RNA sequence: GGUGAAAUUCUUGGAUUUAUUGAAGACUAACUACUGCGAAAGCAUUUGCCAAGGACGUUUUCAUUAAUCAAGAACGAAAGUUAGGGGAUCGAAGAUGAUCAGAUACCGUCGUAGUCUUAACCAUAAACUAUGCCGACUAGGGAUCGGGUGGUGUUUUUUUAAUGACCCACUCGGCACCUUACGAGAAAUCAAAGUCUUUGGGUUCUGGGGGGAGUAUGGUCGCAAGGCUGAAACUUAAAGGAAUUG
């Protein structure tokens, strides 16, 4: 299966309109220098992985 | 009253200016008036650069950039959040940041 | 429900001799059959190419050029030149306020009948002790530097043919043929010969062609 | 006589033979005597000369254009019309022009036709103001004028005819399929009334 | 209301009185 | 950059030697003394080709006004209008060393 | 002397036939009648017989053209695409 | 240098995204696909992730036919709209660059008038 | 395609998208703008012809000719009307899909008149600088357009020259502008609405509670729509400027 895994690179700002939804850059885990910030829903830090079904989308702002 | 010496915009001793027309909603606008900016933008995004170049031919030859210059309408100009209504004594200060 | 990729063809085109990259391309076409000539449609294509492409440099990464087909032969293709132009990325890049703009253009046939308008691009600019802010013109200024272009253009495009001028924007001559005719007045930064534009064309000529063609 | 559209009394030496042979064209807008005319695929693009259409260019115009090599001169030839050519195919030889009424006719590049538009303008525009003028104009073509209305005249005359009232009964568009007798009224009307608006061919 | 709106209803009025005048000439 | 052929015309007949239409034209051309022809531009192609045989035959300059007969009578000074003039002493102008 | 104010030769008609097409005839009616200039005598002696046919009475020369004025709009626009697409054709 | 090389017209409206590839010049197309070819809901016609998701498939057909290498020409709807193009137009290229086709020579080609006819919306504009 | 979301609509006759060629009519982008010109309305592609005009250089040209103005006359956006040509887009009317409690409205699609021009008419707009014309003075301030004064300057290169524009300042008629306000005006504001109760610089129009009513009435101009002029009865105790709290 293409499924990625990503780890986090560095935490970006609480978006959206209710403010669950977070922004965090992740570095692609197998490709250092590749990294990608995208979307997310819960309680964040650093240092943790991501199990990506797309790595290409590469989200931004939303409310 | 006069809320504004200009009222408007820099016409000041030309009877008639053309107009144009916002890009966003097509209103009406004396260029005297009618917000003016222009959009300079590489095409590219900072996240999808390194493909970019990895997948590039002629290798760092160039980047263009995108030129485009954009009138707006005041009411298009506000709900934009583009430009706001100003303090009473800060509406003079004819500079950006 | 028929995959038309497998009826086609590759043809490899050849350009002119007076440039260096003449590998440039490779264009399909449906197989030609009875009553059916893929020959007869291809002879009519036009391309467009970069400048920096052609010669090898990225010099010229800006401007570009337009190339008509013209014959064929055995899986292979001769184009000639159909005309010139200017990219917009460079154009809005070169054109930015604070200096008045001019633009003149003319129409001419050659020695021989290849009849082509040719525009002129000029901006204003400041000379290194200036203050003020808009460096801007006078339209007598601006008139007989519309004369001067004209004058110039014409006198360059009479006395040549499409190789000649082809052989001079390569290299660029004409450019700093008009800085050099231009530097009594003002500096004029952003001189540029922009656009050609074909109106005419003789009776084909493959001799001609084949001539200037005919290497490798 | 019964025409707008002034004629023009050309002469042309004859190729194969010590004479002339005059002829009948339809002045065209700007011909005037002393004149001289010009025929051929070689012949120069002004006006009064004529020319095949594959001989000119797109965009042009001409009067008098020929529907077939040969029949000299059918379309285009009633005053202040003209057809404008719009296309060529050489495949076929086939031209493609613009008739007044708005239609596109595909026909022989080696047709022929005069350069121009005919003369008598806007001969339509002023009113006759009265029956006098009218009928001096139906007296030098043919008797049509005067018209009475179906309305007016009897059942045993016409189909509409009928009796205690000015009126009709049935609709007043016939089908094509319908015969003599039957066809007086509105043909083959795609639809009928108050119309808008403005072309005729797309 | 408004001015303009005013003066159209006004000018409908003066068409509408002078037509009922004029019907005695 | 240019003069005007009008002024120039208003010039010769200030003071140069000359003569108006077609009759004079030509008795001033036969004896071989006008030196310059001015020819209107609607003039018949007949009479035009005539006044220019009998220039080349003089030895003489013509030139070709860039308007009509009224326009001509206009600016050589008349309120009627003239096909052709004849200059035998180009007057204070030099027309004679002009493009002319 | 000037013995009407507005309908001159339409007074031919009376009080006959209707103002607006009294006046959009006499339009046409000055047009005609109207003695235009020639293009090759320059004179102004360029007048109608026989709808469409123009005659100089000096230099003889007849000329098409409408039928109540000499040049029809359509006509002029007609010369400038013909000598248009002259030029473009010789050049 | 053994790419061989087509070009690729891309035109974002706001409303959706046409990829388009060809030969070096415009005739003999190669690909063409949209947002809505992969989505059928209408608003995300102009999807960035439909864009990526049709940019995946042209690439697939260049290769499944032999081509390697690319030119890109860019556009708006233009003329007398917006002049700037949707979201969806970068993510296909960049969609494009991922599935491995060379690149060179972007540039813009969006029509621009100088001073054309009149535009819609009458003087005083579509107001949402 | 189009939308906020959809729908109407177009599509094996292969739409949209792609390339080429063409035609038409309109519009003159960006560059390029407290900048331009102009009695005002107003005016952007180029060139040529035509006249015209302000401002200036100005030891030139004449001698009080002149300033505002009833009557009277010219010009006079757009829309609008009459008629020819034109008719690409845009688009009242109109026809249509949605929405909505309803929507003959906003949104969407097409589309007539018109938008363009020609020959006539009209003659008004927030036709707003809602602020006349000419002169004297009040601080500066710096920009800047057009015009007029110097640099043992800059660069343009040749051997410097030469013009040349740029700058440095010197300088005038400018569109105008910034801080202050001395004066004026509640106040907003006014390089001028300043020059005034210490009341008068030449000077023309309009203005006098609100409405009724820009109606009626007549007259007059106009193809008409309508304009200019233009009341009264009757009715009634009011509407705005700035700023404060919400």
């Amino acid at each position: 299966t293409p499924v990625t895994l990503a780890k986090v690179i560095k935490v970006l700002g609480r978006t959206g309109s209710r403010g669950g939804v977070t922004q965090v850059r992740v570095e692609f885990l197998e490709d250092t220098s590749r990294t990608i910030v995208r979307n997310v829903k819960g309680p964040v830090r650093e240092n943790d992985i991501l199990v990506l079904m797309e790595s290409e989308r590469e989200a931004r702002r939303l409310r | 009253p006069k809320k504004r010496a200009s009222n408007g915009r820099n016409k000041k001793g030309r009877g008639h200016v053309k107009p144009v027309r916002c890009v966003n909603c097509s209103k009406s606008i004396p260029k005297d008036k009618a917000i003016k900016r222009m959009a300079i933008r590489n095409i590219v995004e900072a996240a999808a650069v390194r493909d970019l170049s990895e997948a590039s031919v002629y290798p760092e030859y160039a980047l263009p950039k995108t030129y485009n210059k954009l009138h707006y309408c005041v009411s298009c100009a506000i709900h934009a959040r583009i430009v706001r209504v100003r303090s009473r004594e800060d509406r003079k200060n004819r500079a950006p940041p | 429900v028929v995959d038309p990729f497998t009826r086609k063809e590759w043809f490899d085109i050849k350009a002119p001799s007076t440039f260096e990259n003449r590998n440039v391309g490779k264009t399909l076409v449906n197989k030609s059959t009875g009553l059916k000539s893929a020959s007869d449609a291809l002879k009519g294509r036009v391309v467009e190419v970069c400048l920096a492409d052609l010669q090898g440099s990225e010099d010229h990464s800006f401007r570009k050029i337009k190339l008509r087909v013209d014959e064929v032969q055995g899986k292979n293709l001769l184009t000639n030149f159909h005309g010139m132009d200017f990219t917009t990325d460079k154009l809005r890049s070169m054109v930015r306020k604070w200096q008045t703009l001019i633009e003149a253009n003319v129409t001419v046939k050659t020695s021989d009948d290849y009849v082509l308008r040719i525009f002129a691009i000029a901006f204003t600019r400041k000379q290194a002790n200036q203050v003020k802010r808009h460096s801007y013109a006078q339209s007598s200024h601006i008139r007989a530097i519309r004369k001067v272009i004209s004058e110039i253009l014409t006198k360059e495009v009479q006395g040549s043919t499409l190789a000649q001028l082809t052989s001079k924007l390569i290299p660029e001559v004409i450019n700093k043929e008009i800085e050099n005719a231009t530097k009594d007045i003002f500096p004029l930064q952003n001189i540029h010969v922009r656009k050609v534009k074909l109106l005419k064309q003789p009776k084909f000529d493959v001799g001609a062609l084949m001539a200037l063609h005919g290497e490798g | 006589s019964g025409r707008g559209a002034p004629l023009a009394k050309v002469v042309f030496r004859d190729p194969y033979k010590y004479r002339l042979r005059e002829e009948i064209f339809i002045a065209n807008e700007g011909v005037h005597t002393g004149q001289f005319i010009y025929a051929g695929k070689k012949a120069s693009l002004n006006v009064g000369n004529v020319l095949p259409l594959g001989s000119v260019p797109e965009g042009t115009i001409v009067s008098n254009v020929e529907e077939k090599p040969g029949d000299r001169g059918a379309l285009a030839r009633a005053s202040g019309n003209y057809v404008i050519i719009i296309g060529h195919n050489p495949d076929e030889n086939k031209t493609r022009v613009r008739l007044p009424s708005g239609a596109k006719k595909v026909i022989s590049s080696d047709a022929r036709g005069v350069i121009g538009v005919i003369a008598g303008g806007g001969r339509v525009d002023k009113p006759l103001l009265k029956a006098g003028r009218a009928f001096h104009k139906y007296r030098l073509k043919r008797n049509s004028w005067p018209k009475t209305r179906g309305v007016a005249m009897n059942p045993v005359d016409h189909p509409h005819g009928g009796g205690n009232h000015q009126h009709i009964g049935k609709a007043s568009t016939i089908s094509r399929g319908a015969v003599s007798g039957q066809k007086a009224g509105l043909i083959a009307a795609r639809r009928t009334g108050l119309l808008r608006g403005s072309q005729k061919t797309q | 209301m408004r001015a303009k709106w005013r003066k159209k209803r006004t000018r409908r009025l003066k068409r509408k009185r002078r037509k009922v005048r004029a019907r005695s000439k | 950059s240019q003069e005007s052929i009008n002024q120039k015309l208003a010039l010769v007949i200030k003071s140069g030697k000359y003569t108006l239409g077609y009759k004079s034209t030509v008795k001033s051309l036969r004896q071989g003394k006008s030196k310059l022809i001015i020819i209107a531009a609607n003039t018949p192609v007949l009479r035009k080709s005539e006044l220019e045989y009998y220039a080349m035959l003089s030895k003489t300059k013509v030139y070709y006004f860039q308007g009509g007969n009224n326009e001509l009578g206009t600016a050589v000074g008349k309120l009627f209008r003239v096909g052709v003039v004849s200059i035998l002493e180009a007057g204070d102008s030099d027309i004679l060393t002009t493009l002319a | 002397a000037k013995r009407t104010k507005k309908v001159g030769i339409t007074g031919k008609y009376g009080v006959r036939y209707g103002s607006s097409l009294r006046r959009q005839v006499k339009k046409l009616e000055i047009q005609q009648h109207a003695r235009y200039d020639c293009s090759f005598c320059g004179k102004k002696t360029v007048k109608r017989g026989a709808a469409g046919i123009w005659t100089c009475s000096c230099c003889k020369k007849t000329v098409a053209g409408g039928a109540y004025t000499v040049s029809t709009a359509a006509a002029a626009t007609v010369r400038s695409t013909i000598r248009r697409l002259r030029e473009m054709v010789e050049a | 240098n053994s790419q061989v090389f087509g070009v690729a017209r891309i035109y974002a409206s706001f409303n959706d995204t046409f990829v388009h590839v060809t030969d070096l010049s415009g005739k003999e197309t190669i690909a063409r696909v949209t947002g809505g070819m992969k989505v059928k809901a209408d608003r995300d016609e102009s999807s960035p992730y439909a864009a990526m998701l049709a940019a995946q498939d042209v690439a697939a057909k260049c290769k499944e036919v032999g081509i390697t290498a690319v030119h890109v020409k860019i556009r708006a709807t233009g003329g007398t709209r917006t002049k700037t193009p949707g979201p969806g137009g970068q993510a296909a290229l960049r969609a494009l660059a991922r599935s491995g086709l060379r690149i060179g020579r972007i540039e813009d080609v969006t029509p621009v008038p100088s001073d054309s006819t009149r535009k819609k919306g009458g003087r005083r504009g579509r107001r949402l």
